[PDB]
């Protein structure tokens, strides 16, 4: 919205602290899953998409108010941002494409976003040298120029601006007949401009991410840039929300109501499971005690609903306290933590304990068949087309997305309003609709 | 009502308690700021300016330097002693062989003939670990982390008998220029921390070395830390009623307006006792600011560790009880008849460094980083002081004076301060000729 | 070619052959991770599979279509099947027991025991101790499911902690042996060696005096004496004559069988070392307390938990002498916010701290001190929970991660105090008095201008900038706060 | 070694029990036979792991001394393939450096 639309070159000189490199890092990480999923659910002509991906960046302060010359908070902000994230995304040649990828949409983005005027100075000061048109010239070779052009309908050379260029830069363009030349210089519109734009940049990425990637190994050594190249996308979520704590305060006799209505496939799944059979795998009593306990659900409570259930199962009461209150009133106390403390999030869920045989946790979207999820997403009363949508997302390693889209269909929404990483907060979300 | 009543009470005022060079009186009177008068700090990149640079090692940088250190030193004497060639620690060899490491200990208490090990360097033995036997050995002197060449026997690979003990060699003194032989007649002050009783805040003390500074008005003055008592009662328990940087800057404004009249330059020098400054050794100099432009010329601050040339005339100048640490930890073969603090000087000369002593005793904090670059001997200096908790005394060591006045408020009581004279006589002659011609330790 | 003393030395082409190298790692974990299967270890040459199946014929279909997919991806390097594992503990890098497998005709196998990188150096372990460790290692190596293997040591656990507390052990699972290597008299660390103590005392004491070489049997009591456990030794035939004495059980469950029970359960997952010391009797905090900061650094956090092991400001009041414990800038929670700093924690006393600012920025600038000190002593502490060895010199020989353990030759030194926790203590001082930040962390601006014009007025946010600026000043430039970005691009 | 490829326990005399077996026949001729056991294991051991056709395959591979390539060293062998390779090429090698 500002002029924030560069070439993502010269790297910053500049020092900071711990603190802003940190929460810089996880801004851009935030901002650019924010574009993928923006784009997989929406297309890129949309008002909502525009009107999404601005609220965004608004959000993550990357289009605000000026200061004096220097300080630009915002121009800060993106470019120490984009230059953070290319050591965390250089590694790999699919974390590479992803990077490229994502980071194409924001500079269209950000280019359909600028009017007609700021447009040709920014071209003419971004590089070297650029130069357009003005209407005397562009009147006299009209004709021309409509015919050389491509399968554009009528003779209507609009206000739109008309930009020469030398003929090699536009090689793409003139090796297929669909430019004017004239004096070794090509004649192109707004949409072939945007087009070279991205390709330049495409280029240019990916030079300098292949180049970056050679002079990886002389910043392994920092202990404390550890948790960036290697854990930014490994089982910790971009930002995530629901931990230990809060308040709340729910029954222990409605648990019945709310699987069926509120807990995600892969929470109802695993209570029909303990509810059928009585008896769950470590991995299973791990995942759905620690989303029992994000919930709201208290110590007391929970050691009476789990000894119930496991009674039904015709075992000892003393071999319940002396084999599984331990472990509970671990989970609900002190340190011995991250592992045992912190309710699953998403990414953790599909990413790590593939499930086997007698396990019943992970993610249906993820590790179940697809056969077997269709079965499954049956039983729940889900229309075909939904069925189609969910498994055509499921194709595309959108397992996330897919989960939004069921969230939408089985609460009756056209949109979720967010977008969700955490099961616990798949359950809040659907209390706070009710 | 009671505090500072035994100091001031005091009965030994005025007593010179030693002497050394030429016999002189005590009218020793100088020409305060008159003549020229050249003060500068050297060696290395100088003396450290700024700040500091972090609060954050990295242990290879720690195993960097301490490898650094044993290659140069043996390197120097290798060169020295014509040494054909060293080896390895863990290889066997029935012929008598030479080992280049430095001692330490295997266990965490003190240091004893029983329990020394050689830690070979990182060119040759990989930084290797033998027990070393002191029975065939007649004459040793060893402390933790000297580097050390040892000629022994190793037939097993795991166990070195030594047999002979190099002596260690000092660097080269300081070469005069014809310009430094021109300068006349000179007199330093110089006297150590604490500056108040144990029980007391008056800085009373403070006020009779004022007092005797502007009545001796001498060419120059050095005033060790602390100046405000980290381990003192009433600042460790935090009864002070004003910040602590307030009372420094109130106690060097009393210093630097009280000696206004005699024209003596003074010099700060800081100690890791001093609760307003960084406790990192080697520390950056005192940060003033409130200083008007006639006493820029008349008061510097220097580092600690710090070289600095008084008129030609190298001083090394260490506020760390230097002494005191690593004569606790020391092995000797000889107890009867023998000077330990010559040895301990020794000892310090020979190893080039102004901290020799790895690991350190428990409280001391050493950035390794800066302490291989701002902390090195760059030569022999000329007089070296080093004040200490221990007896005073003056020492002809290696061609170096070294003065230990000691402090000048010990526990209740009170203590000494320091007078030297310096002249540089004619160049030709013996070769080392001593500039500091009379040094007088004097009670307050 | 990647031998620096070779006659063919080329710097270069070594360098793009390690490159291609990591790069076809990486291609082979991104795929294998494609077709949606885990990699638990990969090493340079090596990657090992874990296939979630116990039908072996499919364990070999799949991992022949795993080299058929990576000889397809590339002409002349080939993947190839070595070997497969019943059972397996990775405990770190190049570290593991197993069970290898070798195939018999259609279906069966036979398993054998493998061990590597498991070894213990010290003698100095007790009957008890040793047993323990048996036991729980054959249960591990077993075939049962990990729910079973888990619950059978976890009973068993259980079962020794209430003997060891109730006192159905033999005192002959209580005698520990240690050697000697030098004489009594000349152990410098002395105090803190119970077998030393034992054999100074037997030397000093009665007929036979240890020399080096001999073997010396002790055991640890309850003196009353409050003195270290080290300093607490006796002799057991000392020790079953005297009356006055009993076995000190808290030693024995505590450094003795739960470090060799820990470096083995550690690794499982839901299983830590405070879960081992409450199976044992009543010692879970303590044993937080014992336990280790950077340990967790395997795994952006929130303010209640990032100041979790950071110590509280703790100051006496002036003029009343009651201490203050300061957490955060409020107390409390819900409409009473009163600043911390408002009322000193003795009901009785009238006089508000605030007053008292210098002191308090006193007080807080030796507090820095301390931790500063600490920092910079130096303790190394040994990873391996059986060494635990304690030094401050730095060892020269270095391994691939750190300094290399000299008594226990095979283990890594880690930081007692880490520059980590300094920094975080640090941040904690700072915030403890930051109400510009505290303020915008509530939701409202109502209850926000409610408690700006009631309690903090400019003088008051005056002194807290004060406070405040008291820790920023040695965190402006110290500490490696500051990140340089003109190193990490240039 | 020999617990492992031999599969065969070794008893180990220290050092400082010699002296004493020297006061006896029986303890002498003890001694005497565990050198002999020693030289037959190293002999046993040798042959197990065929040391010598490994040794002769691999010096006739690479192109070098027997007893180099029993000394140890792979860069040796290697460094010795490559000469007779450029050699045979008509090339230019490098000097030895020191
Ligand atoms: S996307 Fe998340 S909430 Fe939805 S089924 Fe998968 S793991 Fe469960
Ligand atoms: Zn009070
Ligand atoms: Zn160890």
């Amino acid at each position: 919205y500002p002029h924030c639309l560069q070439f993502y070159l010269q790297p910053p000189s500049e020092n900071i602290s711990l603190i802003e490199f940190e929460n810089l890092a996880i801004d851009r990480v935030k901002l650019l899953k924010s574009v993928e999923n923006l784009g997989v659910s929406y297309v890129k002509g949309t008002e909502q998409y525009q009107s999404k991906l601005e609220s965004e960046l608004r959000k993550l302060k990357f289009s605000y108010r000026e200061n004096l010359e220097d300080e630009y908070e915002p121009r800060r902000r993106d470019h120490i941002s984009h230059f953070i994230l290319r050591l965390a995304y250089c590694q790999s040649e699919e974390l590479r494409r992803w990077f490229i990828q994502q980071e194409m949409d924001l500079l269209r983005f950000r280019f359909s976003i600028l009017p007609k005027d700021k447009i040709q100075d920014f071209l003419k000061d971004s590089q070297l040298q650029f130069e357009a048109i003005s209407d005397e010239e562009k009147t006299l070779r009209e004709q021309e120029i409509v015919a050389s052009s491509p399968s554009l309908s009528g003779l209507k050379l609009g206000f739109e601006s008309i930009y020469k260029i030398p003929f090699a830069d536009a090689l793409d363009l003139f090796r297929g007949r669909k430019v004017y030349l004239e004096d070794g210089f090509a004649y192109v519109p707004l949409k072939d401009i945007v087009a070279i734009i991205l390709n330049e940049f495409r280029a240019k990425l990916s030079k300098a991410l292949a180049l970056t990637a050679r002079s990886l190994p002389a910043v392994q050594s920092d202990e404390r840039l550890q948790p960036l190249l290697n854990h930014l996308s490994h089982s910790y979520t971009g930002q995530d929300y629901s931990t230990q704590g809060n308040v709340g305060k729910i029954s222990l006799d409605q648990i019945d109501l709310l699987s069926t209505k509120s807990f995600p496939p892969c929470m109802r799944q695993l209570h029909k499971a303990l509810r059928e059979n009585h008896h769950l795998r470590h991995g299973g009593r791990m995942q759905y005690g620690l989303f029992l306990k994000g919930i709201g659900l208290t110590l007391e409570q929970a050691l009476q609903f789990w000894k119930q259930e496991f009674i039904k199962g015709k075992m000892d009461p003393d071999k319940f306290d002396k084999g599984y209150s331990y472990n509970i009133r671990h989970s609900f106390g002190k340190e011995g933590k991250r592992t045992d403390y912190t309710p699953f999030s998403c990414l953790k869920i599909i990413l790590s304990n593939p499930p086997s045989q007698g396990d019943y946790h992970g993610c249906p979207f993820r590790h179940s068949d697809p056969e077997l999820l269709k079965q499954k997403l049956q039983s729940y009363k889900i229309s075909p087309g939904g069925i189609s949508q969910i498994l055509d997302l499921v194709k595309g390693t959108h397992y996330q997305v897919a989960c939004q889209k069921y969230f939408e269909m089985i609460h009756n929404v056209d949109d979720c309003g967010f977008s969700l990483n955490h099961p616990n907060q798949f359950f809040c979300e659907s209390q706070r609709i009710l | 009502a009671t505090p500072s009543q035994k100091y001031n009470s005091r009965s030994n005022r005025g007593e010179v308690v030693t002497s050394f060079g030429l016999a002189q009186g005590v009218s020793w009177s100088g020409r305060g700021g008159a003549g020229n008068i050249s003060l500068k700090v050297l060696g290395c990149p100088e003396a450290l300016t700024g700040s500091y640079k972090s609060m954050f090692q990295k242990l290879p940088d720690i195993r960097e330097v301490l490898t650094c250190k044993i290659e140069e030193l043996g390197s120097e004497l290798k060169e020295h002693y014509k040494i054909e060639a060293f080896t390895p620690l863990l290889a066997p060899a029935q012929e008598p062989v030479t080992l280049l490491g430095q001692i330490g200990c295997d266990s965490n208490g003190k240091l004893n003939n029983k329990s020394v090990i050689l830690e070979g360097d990182r060119e040759h033995s990989s930084g290797a670990q033998i027990p070393v036997d002191l029975s065939e050995l007649k004459e040793y002197s060893l402390f933790p982390g000297q580097v050390v060449i040892m000629e022994g026997i190793n037939t097993t690979g795991r166990k070195l008998v030594a047999t002979k003990l190099y002596e260690g060699v000092p660097l080269p003194f300081y070469q005069p220029t014809e310009e430094d032989a021109d300068f006349e007649q000179s007199m330093v002050l110089v006297a150590c921390g604490p500056y108040t009783t144990s029980d007391s805040i008056t800085y009373d003390p403070l006020l009779d070395l004022i007092a005797v500074i502007n009545h001796d008005r001498p060419d120059v003055c050095i005033l060790f830390g602390p100046f405000l008592d980290a381990k003192h009662e009433q600042v460790e328990n935090c009864l002070l009623t004003s910040p602590f940087e307030d009372i420094f800057k109130q106690c060097l404004r009393t210093i630097i307006e009280g000696t206004r009249s005699s024209g003596s330059h003074l010099v700060f020098v800081p100690s890791l006792r001093d609760v307003h400054h960084e406790p990192v050794y080697p520390q950056p100099p005192f940060s003033y600011s409130d200083l008007s432009r006639e006493d820029k010329k008349q008061v510097q601050f220097v580092s600690e560790p710090c070289s600095l040339s008084i008129n030609g005339v190298i001083f090394g100048l260490t506020s760390t009880d230097l002494l005191f640490h690593l004569g606790a930890e020391e092995i000797s073969s000889s107890s009867g008849t023998s000077d330990r603090f010559s040895r301990i000087l020794k000892h310090i000369l020979t190893q080039r460094s102004y901290y020799p002593l790895y690991p350190p005793q428990e409280d001391m904090a050493i950035d390794y980083e800066s302490f291989y670059v701002y902390a090195q001997l760059p030569v022999t200096p000329d007089v070296l002081i080093i004040p200490s908790e221990l007896r005073y005394f003056v020492k002809d060591v290696l061609g170096c004076v070294c003065v230990n006045p000691g402090r000048l408020t010990k526990g209740q009581v009170g203590g000494t301060f320091a007078r030297l004279y310096l002249r540089r006589p004619a160049a030709d002659g013996a070769e080392r000729q001593s500039p500091c011609i009379a040094v007088q330790v004097v009670r307050i | 070619l990647g031998f620096s003393y070779s006659r063919f030395y080329a710097k270069p082409l070594a360098a793009l052959v390690t490159y291609k190298g990591r790069e076809i790692l990486m291609h082979t974990k991104e795929m294998v991770q494609k077709m949606n299967l885990e990699v638990i270890y990969g090493d340079t040459d090596s990657i090992m599979i874990n296939t979630n199946s116990t039908n072996l014929e499919e364990v070999f279909k799949l991992g022949n279509k795993v080299k058929s997919e990576v000889n397809k991806l590339y002409k002349l390097l080939e993947i190839d099947i070595d070997g497969v594992f019943k059972s397996l503990l990775l405990l770190k890098k190049k570290k593991y027991a197993a069970l290898v497998v070798e195939p018999t005709s259609d279906g069966n196998y036979v398993t054998k025991q493998e061990l590597k990188g498991l070894d213990i150096v010290r003698r100095d372990w007790c009957d008890l101790a040793k047993d323990t460790g048996n036991f729980v290692i054959g249960q591990i190596l077993s075939d049962q499911s990990r729910d079973t293997i888990v619950e059978n040591i976890q009973k068993r656990l259980i079962e020794i902690g209430e003997n060891v507390l109730n006192g159905s052990v033999p005192v002959s699972q209580f005698e520990i042996n240690k050697a000697l290597t030098k004489d009594p008299q000349d152990y410098p660390d002395k105090k803190s060696l119970p077998h030393v103590h034992v054999a100074l005392w037997i030397n000093s004491q009665g007929g036979r005096k240890v020399k080096a070489g001999d073997t010396v049997s002790y055991v640890i009591c309850q003196d009353g004496s409050n003195l270290t456990a080290s300093q607490r030794a006796y002799a057991p035939e000392q020790l079953q004559k005297q009356d006055n004495l009993t076995i000190d059980t808290q030693y024995y469950l505590a450094q003795q069988i739960h470090p060799v029970v820990a470096r083995i359960c550690e690794p499982i997952d839901g299983i830590d070392a405070v879960l081992i010391a409450t199976w044992l009797g009543l010692d879970p905090t303590q044993f937080r307390v014992h336990h280790y900061h950077k340990d967790e650094e395997n795994d952006q956090l929130t303010d209640e938990e990032k100041y979790r092991d950071c110590e509280r400001f703790k100051c006496p009041c002036p003029t009343c002498g009651t201490e203050n414990i300061y957490d955060n800038v409020f107390d409390g929670s819900g409409t009473d916010m009163e600043p911390s700093l408002y009322r000193c924690s003795n009901i009785d006393c009238k006089a508000s701290p605030l007053t008292f600012t210098v002191q308090l920025s006193n007080k807080l600038i030796m507090d820095i001190r301390r931790f500063i000190k600490k920092y910079y002593d130096g303790w190394l502490i040994c990873e391996e929970p059986t060494c635990r060895n304690r030094t401050r010199h730095l060892p020269l020989q270095f391994s691939r991660t750190g300094p290399l353990c000299p008594a226990c030759m095979k283990a890594t030194l880690q930081p007692e105090y880490s520059d980590k926790s300094l920094y975080t203590q640090l941040c904690f001082y700072r915030y403890i008095f930051d109400a510009e930040c505290a303020l915008e962390k509530l939701t409202t601006d109502h209850e926000k201008d409610k408690l700006k014009k009631q309690f903090f007025t400019p003088k008051v946010l005056q002194d807290y900038r004060k406070l405040k600026n008291t820790a920023e000043q040695f965190l402006s430039r110290s500490g490696y706060s500051e990140v340089n970005l003109s190193k990490l691009f240039a | 070694l020999v617990q492992q490829i031999l599969k065969t326990e070794r008893v180990v005399i220290p050092m400082e029990n010699i002296q004493n077996m020297y006061s006896e026949s029986s303890q002498l001729l003890y001694l005497l036979e565990h050198t002999w056991k020693d030289a037959k294991f190293i002999l046993q051991i040798m042959c197990e792991l065929n040391v010598l056709p490994l040794a002769l395959q691999i010096t006739n591979i690479a192109g070098n001394i027997m007893s180099r390539t029993l000394m140890g060293g792979r860069s040796e062998r290697n460094e010795f393939l490559l000469l007779h390779a450029f050699y045979e090429n008509n090339y230019i090698v490098p000097d030895k450096q020191i």
